[PDB]
């Protein structure tokens, strides 16, 4: 019964857009054109500690 | 769920997106070589006028009322076809420039669209939803029109709340008014040429009264 709150990724897109994600529902993002992720992959996992691992990205 | 719906429209605006991003630089090249086309056949039809123009010039010395009206007759189509030839020159410099401002904003988006939607086609959430972006991983439009530019990034805006979707439907509205603009300027360089033909065929039915050189 984990859930989440749409993830919040300046200088980014993620998909897919809803108000509410339920643990294990994954989303994928994308940066601006000049920005790159933190970690090599564009994933995120709803979890009891948020999405993991976290969307960030960097100039 | 209706949050299945969602991201099935959600995922077809992606789609829809994409596939005029793919086909804009398509798009752009063949009113480059268009323009590049028209203005070629301008400068050839200011060089046949010019010479016909001559062919009439060095004919006249001597000659008739009715054969000196004719040199300068000649004389004033070498000369717009001239005129009509600097006219494409302008016109296909701004079909450059239009397709250069369309090259980078299709540069700024398309690999953006095209990773949302790969991302879609691995954790999609029904396999309807992973099908459709698979089937869209290379399609391309059929055709882009200011109009499908601006309803598409509208479409996008209204389904996504994010940011990147509001900066995206601004930066359309700015290359559907670019896209307008390369079309208004490939027309005026193909009617430059055909203005340059019309006038090297006056020159050269003026001139066709004296001896060649």
């Amino acid at each position: 019964e984990i859930t989440c709150d749409p993830p919040r990724i300046p200088n980014g897109v993620y998909r897919p857009e809803l108000s509410k994600y339920r643990g294990q529902d994954k989303i994928t993002y994308e940066c601006k054109k000049g920005f790159f992720p933190e970690i090599r992959g564009t994933d995120a996992t709803c979890t009891r500690d948020g999405w993991v691992p976290v969307p960030r990205c960097a100039w | 769920n209706d949050n299945l719906e969602a991201e099935l429209e959600q995922t077809k605006a992606l789609c829809e997106v994409a596939k005029q991003l793919r086909k804009l630089p398509l798009l752009t090249e063949e009113r480059r070589f268009e323009a590049v086309g028209a203005l070629e056949e301008s400068k050839k039809a200011a060089k046949e006028g010019k010479k016909a123009a001559k062919r009439a010039e060095a004919g006249a010395v001597g000659g008739t009322s009715e054969q000196q009206q004719a040199a300068k007759r000649a004389r004033e189509a070498a000369t717009v076809a001239y005129e009509a030839s600097v006219r494409a020159e302008a016109a296909a410099m701004e079909v450059k420039r239009f397709a250069r401002a369309l090259d980078s904003f299709e540069s700024e988006y398309e690999s953006v669209f095209s990773g949302l939607l790969r991302g879609a086609a691995e954790h999609g959430g029904n396999e309807t939803i992973k099908q459709l972006a698979k089937e869209c991983a290379t399609a391309v439009a059929d055709d882009v029109t200011p109009e499908a530019l601006t309803r598409a990034a509208h479409n996008l805006r209204g389904l996504y709340m994010q940011d990147f979707a509001e900066e995206y439907l601004q930066e359309a509205n700015e290359a559907a008014n670019k896209l307008e603009e390369l079309q208004k300027a490939t027309a005026e360089t193909v009617r430059a040429a055909d203005a340059a033909d019309d006038a090297k065929s006056e020159a050269q039915e003026e001139a066709a009264q004296f001896p060649e050189i």
